[PDB]
RNA sequence: GUUACGGCGGUCCAUAGCGGCAGGGAAACGCCCGGUCCCAUCCCGAACCCGGAAGCUAAGCCUGCCAGCGCCGAUGAUACUACCCAUCCGGGUGGAAAAGUAGGACACCGCCGAACAC
């Protein structure tokens, strides 16, 4: 006379965090996911969980290279 | 093929023991598998193999009831 | 084959939208779209009661002599947009023709038929893929099925035409089927 | 500075009759074999995991070079086979020893099977690949055939840059395979 | 009317050569300050280039085609070798000295070595 | 009786009964079909009904089609249990039914048996239907 | 500058693909000859590597042709929907698909090198 269901498992918040436009400083954290979905192009790395991250400053860019969505960085006018 | 050596390979010479139409080539057939007398047949001299059957000593394609005869034993 | 094609008074569009589509359809007119190799599609607002004689007259595919803003122009029905309930006319989709062209088409066949006591008929299709002339649509391919007996596959390269007219679905195609008719006991397995 | 019999044949004859058979544009279309294979499946590998090394030793009697040892890459366990099993051995023959093993195998073991009436003309695919059969290796006098212990058969398939059937059956007669002339 | 079957190895080597070279791209980087040399070889002669890839454009070249190359008389290598020499002295010229190496899909080794080597022995720094 | 042979989850929500026909607005295989109107879950056992309805009102030959199967079950749960403590079992399996939507069509050759067929059996049915021709 | 050339790249990467037909080999791309030397096969100079240019453009490749297998793809209408009106129903202002259709398309662009030339 049970439900053997009942569980779950706690959020980890996944997702973009600075879209198209933005400002982003360095070591920022574009978007956290598991896969590549969104792969690196310039001025982008990779983390060990597939995060993505910011290696020069700059503002984003999500094209894409051969069919897969791709994030950038490019360079800001400086003042 | 290179080191962690095959085994090893000398010429032979297959003497045809049925007709004497015999052979001679270079081969991977030698202290591995070989027979005594090195008969030159060519300008040099290499183990011979004594040939017991081949091609033209096996009839193949390469190579070489009855009613009327019941009442022919039958009288 | 003396076809009179059909003419339409049609008044081009000041408003193109829903809202001007459903008030045009509830006044008692219908919009409809006219393009082919005319490069210019025009949105027009025909009559529904005139436009529903013609069909019920001449066939859906039938040509038409329309009458744009006082000029006239020829035009063939490709697309029809039909509602399921109130089966109403939505909308139409009107190709240019120019005489002598070759446009395929696609139209009804029409099952003229009386069997032997033992037969039944199925008709796998409905609507055959044709090219023909401009001026030269048939409205129904008339398939006789008198004589024969059970199974009998009509194929589609089978049927009998006008002059100057080509067939251009496969010719593998059931166009009807003669089955061996059923059992009152037949009729209780199908569908349990 | 040395030439093996079948392939100094090979470019004088069997070149010639096939064009004036064929009528080739280019000579580059001339069929020409390009490799012999040999295999060995042992098949009780999770029984004798000892016929192994076993058909490795008879082989390389055979053929002068050291075999390849095929894993089971699938495990179905309705023959006990496992990811990894040695099943069976397998061999390339390429150059002057591929025609070297052809001339021994033409001239003194084929010659030596039991009522070899003929192999057939009809194990090619799709355009002349040759894929025979043995069932013991009772045959070479490469072998030592007084320390066998078992059968241990064999299957080969020889491979041809022929584009069909009757370009591979022609070579191959021309070449001296007792095919069933029918 | 005859008619092949399949592929040839021609086929076969010249597209698993894009596929390592395109493997190997990915690590790979383009600069007109620090441009890739990239090396086209083939049985006979051989091609390179210094190429920029933020613009897929080039700014040196070099190759065993011109007769001034061929006026070497040793082996393959040799040409190779004069090649090296040439691209040092017009890479310098026209205002590099750091590169990085790509063997465009080939083994290092031989002919590609050679070249390399005597690069690095001529003041590229690779 | 009409169930599939196996479901890959044997417990889903209740289909919904908003909008009106995609596919299934047309007369396909017949000449005399059944169009609904109205929103409605169709069962196993009603469908049966209607079959049988049919049969027995032509009785000799003359075919029919059911362009509809109960694959999507409902949950009923055991009696006089407080709600809660989980999800019932299923229980009988309804297909989902919008309007426009054809459910029967008959190969009858004389109109009159065919159309009051069809009638008897559409008052075997919870739906308001209507009576369709394969024309315009 | 330029031709039926080769090589490196790009396109928010099939408008670029697959298949069929014809056709080209000057220098180049190639295939091919052979394992002496570096080097290599979970066995095999098959591949990778080395040394050369007898032979052939048959194949790869490049060129044109075929819209056929695939792809791209609108206008207008419809579904759906934000907001508002409306005693159930339904409706108005704006936004707007998928599919389908008309059609398109046997790619385009950049750099260096060759050959060719004033």
């Amino acid at each position: 006379s049970s439900s053997r269901n009942g569980r779950d498992s706690a959020a980890q918040r996944l997702g973009v965090k600075r879209f198209g436009g933005q400002v982003v400083k360095a070591g920022e954290i574009l978007v956290r996911q598991r896969g590549t979905h969104f792969h690196p192009g310039v001025n982008v790395g990779r983390g060990g969980d597939d995060t993505l991250f910011a290696l020069a400053p700059g503002a984003v860019e999500f094209g894409a290279k051969r069919g897969r969505k791709t994030v950038n960085i490019v360079p800001v006018a400086r003042p | 093929m290179k080191p962690g050596i095959h085994p090893d390979y000398h010429p032979v010479v297959f003497q045809d023991a049925a007709t004497g139409a015999q052979f001679l080539t270079r081969s991977t057939a030698t202290s591995t598998r070989t027979i005594e007398w090195p008969t030159p047949s060519g300008p040099k001299t290499y183990p011979l193999i004594v040939v017991d059957v081949t091609s033209d000593s096996h009839p193949f394609w390469t190579g070489s009831g009855q009613v009327e005869k019941f009442r022919r034993r039958y009288g | 084959t003396a076809n009179i094609p059909n003419k339409l008074t049609a008044n081009v569009r000041t408003r193109t939208g829903k809202g001007a589509s459903r008030q045009a359809r509830r006044d008692g007119k219908v919009p409809a779209v006219l393009y082919g190799h005319g490069t210019d599609p025009q949105h027009l607002e025909l009559n529904a009661r005139d436009f529903a004689a013609v069909l019920r007259s001449h066939g859906t595919n039938a040509i038409l002599t329309l009458d744009i803003e006082g000029t006239e122009q020829l035009a063939l029905t490709k697309a029809l947009d039909v509602h399921p309930i109130r089966r109403n006319i939505q909308h139409a989709d009107l190709l240019v023709v120019q005489r002598g062209e070759k446009v395929t088409v696609e139209v009804t066949v029409l099952v003229e038929g009386d069997a032997t006591p033992g037969t039944l008929v199925t008709q796998d299709a409905n609507t055959i893929e044709i090219e023909a002339e401009a001026l030269s649509i048939p409205e129904q391919l008339t398939v006789s099925v008198e004589g024969v007996e059970a199974g009998t596959q009509i194929t589609a390269g089978q049927i009998s035409l006008p002059e100057g007219v080509n067939l251009i679905s496969d010719p593998e195609l059931l166009v009807v089927n003669v089955v061996e008719a059923p059992s009152a006991e037949a009729l209780e397995e199908e569908g349990a | 500075k040395a030439l093996p019999r079948l392939k100094q044949r090979y470019r004088e004859e069997i070149r010639e009759a096939l064009q004036q058979e064929f009528n080739y544009a280019n000579v580059m279309q001339i069929p020409g074999v390009v490799k012999v294979v040999v295999n060995m499946g042992v098949g009780d590998a999770a029984r004798d995991a000892k016929l192994i090394n076993g058909a490795i030793n008879d082989l390389a009697l055979i053929t002068g070079q050291k075999p390849e040892v095929r894993r089971a890459r699938k495990s179905i366990a309705q023959f006990k086979l496992r990811e990894g099993m040695p099943i069976g051995a397998r061999v390339t023959l390429r150059g002057d020893r591929m025609w070297e093993f052809l001339d021994r195998l033409i001239s003194i073991a084929l010659p030596r099977i039991r009522d070899f009436r003929g192999l057939s003309p009809k194990q090619f695919d799709g355009t002349g690949n040759y894929t025979f059969g043995l069932n013991e290796q009772s045959m070479f006098h490469e072998i030592d055939v007084d320390s066998i212990d078992r059968p241990r058969g064999m299957d080969i398939t020889v491979v041809t840059t022929a584009t069909n059937d009757a370009e591979g059956r022609a070579l191959l007669r021309a070449l001296g395979f007792p095919f069933k002339e029918n | 009317a005859h008619k092949p079957v399949g592929q040839n190895i021609s086929e076969v080597r010249r597209n698993a050569r894009l596929r390592r070279h395109a493997r190997l791209r990915k690590k790979v980087a383009g600069t007109a300050e620090v441009p890739r040399l990239v090396v086209n070889r083939s049985a006979r002669h051989i091609h390179v280039q210094l190429v920029n890839d933020l613009n897929g454009t080039t700014l040196a070249a070099a190759s065993s085609i011109e007769a001034d190359v061929r006026a070497i008389d040793g082996d393959k290598k040799a040409h190779s070798v004069r090649v090296g020499q040439l691209i040092a002295e017009r890479a310098k010229a026209a205002g590099v000295e750091t590169v990085v190496f790509d063997r465009g899909g080939y083994t290092y080794g031989g002919r590609i070595a050679a070249l390399a080597d005597a690069a690095r022995e001529a003041g590229l720094k690779f | 009786m009409l169930i599939p042979r196996k479901v890959k989850h044997r417990k889903q929500h209740h289909p919904e009964q908003r909008g009106i026909a995609s596919g299934g607005t047309s007369v396909s295989f017949g000449d005399y079909g059944i169009q609904a109107l109205e929103h409605a879950y169709i069962t196993n056992r009603q469908i049966e009904s209607a079959r049988i309805a049919i049969n027995r009102h032509i009785k000799r030959g003359g075919k029919v089609w059911i362009n509809i199967f109960p694959d999507r079950p409902l949950t009923k749960k055991p009696a006089e249990t407080r709600m809660g403590s989980g999800k019932g079992s299923p229980e009988w399996w309804v297909a989902n039914v919008k309007p426009g939507r054809v459910l029967f069509e008959l190969s009858y050759p004389d109109e009159k048996t065919a159309r009051d067929a069809l009638t008897r059996a559409i008052h075997k049915l919870p739906i308001k239907a209507r009576i369709v021709t394969r024309e315009e």
